[PDB]
């Protein structure tokens, strides 16, 4: 209450900030001609 | 409707020419309409039965019959690419600028499906190129929305 | 192929492999069915 | 069709002009994914 918050906002913040994000790749397919780098993009991961 | 009216409607839809002629000879109403207001001419224009269209017109079919939403056989023929039927209908006095309840003209319909040759025939017969449907759109607007560059040209 | 090697770099090697069989083994080989992107170690742009 | 996807209306600008999907994207029939290049004797191939 002191911060004008509710369990709704807590639940929303956990779903958004305890997330495992599929982010694609550098050099992903179909690629451009001449691409030299393929690597996974790693974004948010589950908290531990 | 009534007796021989219904058999003519189904005959025109199925494309049974000899039977259309026979039902004519027996006094069938050329302008018999079903629940949605489609005449045999509507049906034959929709399904593309050119010969039945001629036979119906030769026998005094309303060339400008409109259904319960204001659409005429010319709308149907122009919408579904039946070029020869569009010419026959226009030759027999079809209102080239007829509008349905939505303000939609045969030119809008022919343009929307890209029937370039139909569009030229309709223009040749006096289609208003600036006609607007209820949303303010012309055949040109339709052409550029469809990205049809050839059509867009023809429609100035 | 090494770490991070791309689909295009793997395709040149497979092309050389395909060329070899249909050239120096013409008498023995009827066909080469080359798959760029999986192996039996695993999948990846660097595998074929 | 690709044409029908291209004329999806994203937005109507202030001046009343239209942003269509084809104004922000190329549109084509393609594959569900592109990780594997398959070739039979060096020609594009599918199979069962």
């Amino acid at each position: 209450n002191k911060f004008q918050l509710t369990p709704v906002d807590v639940i929303t913040a956990i779903k958004a900030q305890n997330a495992q994000v599929a982010a694609g790749q550098l050099g992903g397919t179909p690629p451009v001609k001449g691409q030299q780098l393929n690597a996974s993009i790693i974004a948010q991961t589950r908290l531990t | 409707g009534s007796d021989l009216g219904k058999k003519l409607l189904e005959a025109a839809r199925a494309g049974r020419d000899d039977e259309v002629r026979i039902l004519m000879a027996n006094g069938a109403d050329v302008n018999a309409a079903d629940v949605v207001g489609w005449t045999p001419l509507h049906l034959a224009a929709y399904w593309g039965h050119l010969e039945i269209v001629e036979v119906l017109l030769k026998n005094g079919a309303d060339v400008n019959a409109y259904d319960t939403l204001g659409s005429t056989p010319l709308h149907l023929a122009a919408h579904f690419g039946h070029l020869e039927i569009v010419e026959v209908l226009l030759k027999n006095g079809a209102d080239v600028n007829a509008k349905d309840d939505n303000g939609i003209t045969p030119l809008h319909l022919a343009a929307n499906r890209g029937h370039l040759e139909i569009v030229e025939v309709l223009l040749k017969y006096g289609a208003d190129v600036n006609a607007q449907d209820k949303f303010g759109k012309t055949a040109f607007d339709i052409s550029i929305n469809n990205g049809n560059e050839d059509l867009a040209e023809i429609l100035q | 192929l090494p770490a991070g090697a791309t689909q295009e770099r793997t395709q040149k090697v497979l092309n050389e492999v395909t060329h070899y069989y249909l050239t120096k083994e013409k008498n023995n080989v009827e066909s080469v069915f080359a798959f760029n992107g999986f192996g039996f170690a695993g999948r990846g742009q660097n595998t074929g | 069709s690709t044409e029908e996807f291209g004329k999806i209306l994203l937005k109507v600008n202030q001046d009343g002009s239209r942003v269509l999907l084809r104004d922000v994207a190329k549109i084509e029939l393609g594959g569900e994914n592109y990780d594997i290049i398959a070739e039979f004797n060096g020609q594009p191939a599918s199979g069962l």
